[PDB]
């Protein structure tokens, strides 16, 4: 396989699982520094994960 | 073709991508000749963001 498969799936994980924690910066709505910050940080574990 | 190895995650790595957009537009005979790795290095870009 080119790109591995196994590490593939997990990329799914995240990027569902990213997508909840929004809802919770949007009724504790904090400024773009600090949701961002967040978002950032799964980037880098996931991309560890490869 | 030199291996250029890194993995796309922060917007701003978007450097090494235009990096190649610029060499295929001064060089198109040299380019054409190494176009085969600089295509599977690339080909790791639009798997990530896309």
């Amino acid at each position: 396989t080119v790109t591995n498969e196994f590490a593939s799936r997990f990329r799914t994980i995240v990027a569902t699982l990213a997508n909840v924690v929004n809802e919770r910066a949007v009724q504790d709505d904090m400024q773009k520094a600090t949701r961002s910050c967040t978002k950032q940080w799964l980037r880098h574990l996931e991309t560890q994960f490869d | 073709l030199k291996k250029i190895a890194e993995s796309f995650e922060d917007p701003s790595s978007i450097v090494v991508v235009l990096e190649f957009i610029l060499f295929a537009l001064f060089f198109p005979t040299e380019f054409n000749r190494i176009k085969g790795d600089i295509q599977n290095v690339l080909l790791l870009f639009f798997s990530r963001w896309y």
